[PDB]
RNA sequence: GUGAAAUUCUUGGAUUUAUUGAAGACUAACUACUGCGAAAGCAUUUGCCAAGGACGUUUUCAUUAAUCAAGAACGAAAGUUAGGGGAUCGAAGAUGAUCAGAUACCGUCGUAGUCUUAACCAUAAACUAUGCCGACUAGGGAUCGGGUGGUGUUUUUUUAAUGACCCACUCGGCACCUUACGAGAAAUCAAAGUCUUUGGGUUCUGGGGGGAGUAUGGUCGCAAGGCUGAAACUUAAAGGA
């Protein structure tokens, strides 16, 4: 006896997203970016913005009757890092703190099979 | 600290060799004695030699302490030395065990084997 | 030196079938040993099962080379051993050296338990790696007690057994000696038994 | 070793050492008189085929060529020589 | 000085190699020299895992991993104290600890 | 319901409504990710698959059979590698073993050869008579050229 | 995205995820005091193609060989000429950063080039900064390739068979340790040893520091440029350990 919205988190760097949808996700619901819960504008990726941010995800999920939740983590990804930033950790523990249930966890970080030539230039990024 | 010194140790460690027998732990009976023996400078120095010594006879008894032996510990090693009796004589399993590949050289070498051995991992 | 019975008598297939010494090893047959009877289709090397009475009892005249057996030792540093090599040191000649070997003890005039031998020996040539080297030096013959496993360069003869646990490490020197003694010493010449057990010989405490 | 007769060493050390060093060189390959079962015939085959030879004519097959030594079929006595 | 009987790295019979880009330097740099490491950790962490197998709807699931390799310039390898400076002799080692 | 497939997800798509109960047709298959990137190690051969295919239900499907070498139980060396020509022979095997369990066909009839991982078996027993192998997936599986609706060819998948 | 930043993407829902696709690029870990090539240089797999080293050899020919001014193949990359390719990096150019300035370092994009066919150029710290042939000195323990011997280790299948293995030996490597009898300015060197007890064979090079590998001529190249290579003038040190 429960329903399941899908998470749809992500934290590079300098920002992070708690972003609920349906389990299909052609529709969406309460999306929360970092800067939003911090106007320093400095630390937009903070172990905290995420923290008070996730709690928006169970305010506007424990609003439109999302009991419970399955949960996705994405890096940048791409070319980039594939080393999850702060975010995703603090979220993954604040989301458990907000009554929410949890189910099926897994990365999605977009991996390439090579090719797109990475930025910087040969001799590199450098201070 | 409280950390001992050469002049001191190496004065008790020389002493402890001869005088284990007069030898004690009431250290106030060594203190006196430790003048009749060494030809010491001072009173302070002298009270720090015997302090150390009593740190030897209080642990010697407890057991074998290190790089120091005085004709009394070395005669309990010709007394503790020796042992197992009987020496090795198998009856009980007689035949003495002889890998079963242990028959070729010694069929090509002697006189009497009372042997034990692995008919074939 | 063909004799008479040193020859197998009425019991040399009965007593090592409860102890395993024909056995070899897992997926391992080391180019460096005639010292593997075939090799079966289900598991495992059935060590050749007639030639350890060939280079564990060369191994007994070579000495017979001691005028004074405490030089005739037993080399080690294991657990199941410290109760057969300590012990080869008791019932005849030898300083036991199990546990501390005493590194140098054969390199180099500067140590403790002092060595200057002429045929030492060596349980595990994986535990005893310095009669192959403390010999590839200067003038100290050696003898490894050469499982399917013993770099053979410079321990010039073979001494095969089996050590994957259990007994036969200690309970095998026993045979170096018995039969070294029946050249020279004091025991007795088919049989009038031999007053220990191969089931004194095992542990002392786990 | 400070020394050794290299004339004649062991028989051992040759069997293993490479064909072209036993001192005087000599081959390993050698021939092998085959009764296919049907006929009595006896064809003189070589240990390293390169050719499968047919047996005599029965048209049979015998021995496939591989890296070095044929793999001979089932029937074949293959007495060596 | 020569420094380094290889040279730096891993290349022989082999003449020239397909290079890699650094996660960090973001430099380029052949797959010899490189200096590769698997972190692998539990997405979860120690502190929380208790609030996870707690509030899950799973009577346990398990705890799925997080795979990845990691490429480094040698510069950023020392700046970030992955590789150090091993005296001269403790070089010609090659042990994890 | 089970926990042995604990990994691996099903992509379903809604074909049509009713009542409020949207029915469904199979979309495709996925592994978790992770478990793919795990099963791979350093130190050993990696292989790969594929083959497209006209089922007959007339669906066009591409499948992926990843598969490793395993060592031997009893194998000095640190490894477990392949030779190469043996791998050439390894991939070709796989091709047939999959067209064959795809003609012998349908999505519905196909589906319950993916759930109980029976193709996985069929690989190992044509392969052993080569090489050892482990892990052997299908990893994926994706649609292309699925034909026209046929409401109940699907409403026959329910009751 | 960072040392910390900001430029940058963000209902036109990025970053994440799933799976499939497309394209050109590379050949991970294995991968080492190890492989082969004249050097440059070469790692996914298999098939042709011809080449070659080392051994082994009671085959052969019989002094044919050593180094080489002239001359003639190859020559990293960059760069050029015209087509193809144009993922990624990424001088140049633009940028936001930092900074007293910052035309640089840091970040994001980015032609050209990286890749290939066909043709040029011929330089490099092309590095063991050590010409090759040879011949002789002093110990070792490893390894790659062969070959020889051990009723050698497993494989077990019935014994063999091979094969992996062990060890014994050797010839040829690619190195390493240790001594110093020797050599050296020394640091160090089994070759930089056998040199004032001065000489086995021969080809290149240098004779203080700069001026300067420039100016000139002469020449190869389409160009970049190479090879050749002054002097006047100036100067008591420049340098090695």
């Amino acid at each position: 006896s429960q329903v399941f919205g899908v998470a749809r988190i992500y934290a590079s760097f300098n920002d992070t997203f708690v972003h609920v949808t349906d389990l299909s996700g052609k529709e969406t619901i309460a999306r929360v970016t970092g800067g939003m819960k911090v106007k320093a504008d400095r630390d937009e990726s903070s172990p905290y913005a995420a923290m008070l941010a996730a709690q928006d995800v169970a305010a506007k999920c424990k609003e439109v009757g999302i009991t419970a939740v399955h949960v996705k983590i994405r890096a940048t990804g791409g070319t980039r890092t594939k080393t999850p930033g702060p975010g995703g950790q603090a979220a993954l523990r604040a989301l458990a703190r907000s009554g929410l249930r949890i189910g099926r966890i897994e990365d999605v970080t977009p991996v390439p099979s090579d090719s797109t030539r990475k930025k910087g230039g040969r001799r590199g990024r450098r201070l | 600290g409280r950390v001992r010194t050469k002049t001191v140790k190496r004065a008790s460690k020389a002493l402890i060799e001869r005088y284990y027998p007069k030898l004690t732990l009431d250290f106030q009976t060594n203190k006196r004695l430790c003048d009749e023996i060494a030809t010491i400078q001072s009173k302070r120095l002298r009270n720090k030699i015997a302090g150390y010594t009593t740190h030897l006879m209080k642990r010697i008894q407890k057991g074998p302490v290190r790089g120091i032996s005085f004709k009394l510990q070395e005669e309990e090693r010709e007394r503790k030395d020796q042992y197992v009796p009987e020496v090795k004589a198998a009856r009980s399993n007689g035949v003495l065990n002889v890998d079963n590949q242990t028959s070729d050289l010694v069929k090509s070498l002697g006189l009497k084997l009372p042997l034990s051995v692995i008919n074939v991992s | 030196s063909l004799p008479a019975t040193f020859d197998l008598t009425p019991e040399d297939a009965q007593l090592l079938l409860a102890a395993n010494t024909h056995l070899g090893a897992r997926n391992v047959q080391v180019h460096q040993e005639p010292y593997v009877f075939n090799a079966r289709p289900d598991g495992v090397h059935v060590i050749n099962v007639g030639k350890t009475w060939e280079k564990l009892v060369l191994a007994a005249r070579i000495i017979a080379a001691i005028p004074n057996p405490e030089d005739v030792v037993a080399i080690s540093s294991r657990t199941f051993g410290q109760r057969a090599v300590l012990k080869f040191a008791a019932h005849t000649g030898a300083t036991p050296i199990a546990g501390r070997f005493t590194p140098g003890s054969f390199t180099n005039y500067i140590t403790r338990s002092f060595k200057e031998p002429r045929l030492v020996i060596v349980t595990d040539p994986r535990s005893d790696a310095q009669a192959i080297k403390e010999a590839s030096y200067v003038n100290i013959p050696v003898i490894a007690l050469t499982d399917l496993d013993s770099p053979s360069e410079f321990v010039d003869v073979a001494i095969p057994c089996n050590n994957r646990g259990k007994h036969s490490i200690g309970l095998i020197w026993y045979l170096l000696a018995r039969e070294v003694l029946r050249l020279r010493g004091a025991l007795v010449d088919r049989t009038q038994p031999w007053s220990i057990m191969p089931d004194l010989y095992f542990y002392r405490d786990p | 070793v400070l020394v050794q007769d290299l004339l004649h060493p062991t028989a051992a050390s040759e069997a293993r050492k490479h064909k072209l060093k036993t001192l005087v060189q000599g081959p390993r390959s050698y021939f092998l008189d085959v009764k296919c079962p049907g006929c009595l015939n006896i064809t003189t085959v070589f240990s390293h085929a390169q050719t499968a030879v047919t047996c005599e004519s029965c048209s049979t097959i015998l021995c496939t060529p591989t890296g070095g030594k044929a793999k001979l079929s089932e029937g074949t006595s293959f007495r060596r020589k | 000085p020569k420094k380094r009987a290889s040279n730096g790295r891993n290349k022989k019979g082999r003449g020239h190699v397909k290079p890699v880009r650094c996660v960090n330097c973001s430099k380029s740099i052949p797959k010899d020299k490189a200096i590769k490491r698997m972190a692998i950790r539990n997405i979860v962490e120690a502190a929380a895992v208790r609030d996870l197998s707690e509030a899950s709807v799973y009577p346990e699931y398990a705890l799925p991993k997080t795979y990845n390799k990691l490429h480094y310039c040698v510069s950023c390898a020392i700046h970030a104290r992955i590789v150090r400076v091993r005296s001269r002799e403790d070089r010609k080692n090659r042990a994890p600890p | 319901g089970s926990e042995d497939h604990s990994f691996r997800k099903i992509k379903l798509r809604v074909d049509e409504v009713q009542g409020k109960n949207l029915l469904t047709n199979f979309h495709g298959m996925d592994f978790t990710t992770d478990k793919l990137r795990s099963m791979v190690r350093k130190w050993q051969t990696l292989i790969e698959a594929n083959v497209t295919v006209k089922t007959s239900d007339d669906y066009v499907l591409r499948i992926f059979a990843i598969a490793f070498t395993r060592a031997q139980a009893n194998q000095v060396k640190a490894h477990s590698y392949a030779q190469s020509s043996h791998i050439r022979a390894i991939r070709k095997v796989i091709s047939e073993i999959l067209t064959k369990e795809v003609q012998g066909s349908t999505l519905a009839q196909l589906t319950s050869k993916l759930i109980p991982e029976v193709i996985n078996k069929e690989i190992e027993n044509a392969t052993k008579d080569i090489f050892p192998l482990q892990n052997i997936h299908v990893r994926k599986v994706k649609l292309l050229k699925q034909p026209k609706f046929d409401v109940g060819a699907l409403m026959a998948l329910h009751g």
